[PDB]
């Protein structure tokens, strides 16, 4: 019984790091597209020239 | 030890869905485009040039 409790708080570590999981994630997606966007736009001007 | 968070653990079904899920993400499309962009410049500036 005593012991169970640290299993319970290794948990919510884990949970917290899953929400990291979802903010790093979030982040490269966010690099993706920012960084495809660039690299058309640079095709579209380079279309254009 | 100590607080109990192992190192590493043996992979799990459930996780073995995520490690077939994850892929490097591909640049083929991005490449080829670069390559044609290049090549058609070049073959501008073939004639592009005042004789």
């Amino acid at each position: 019984l005593k012991d169970k409790k640290p299993f319970a708080n290794t948990k919510k570590t884990l949970e917290n790091q899953v929400e990291e999981l979802t903010e790093k994630c979030s982040l490269k997606t966010d690099e993706f597209l920012k960084a495809k966007e660039k690299i058309n736009e640079i095709f579209e001007k380079l279309n254009t020239i | 030890n100590d607080n109990p968070i192992p190192k590493s653990v043996p992979l799990h079904p459930k996780s073995g869905k995520y490690f077939h899920n994850l892929h490097a993400r591909d640049l083929s499309n991005i490449y080829q485009q670069c390559y044609k962009q290049i090549d058609e410049t070049i073959n501008q500036l073939v004639d592009s040039t005042s004789p």
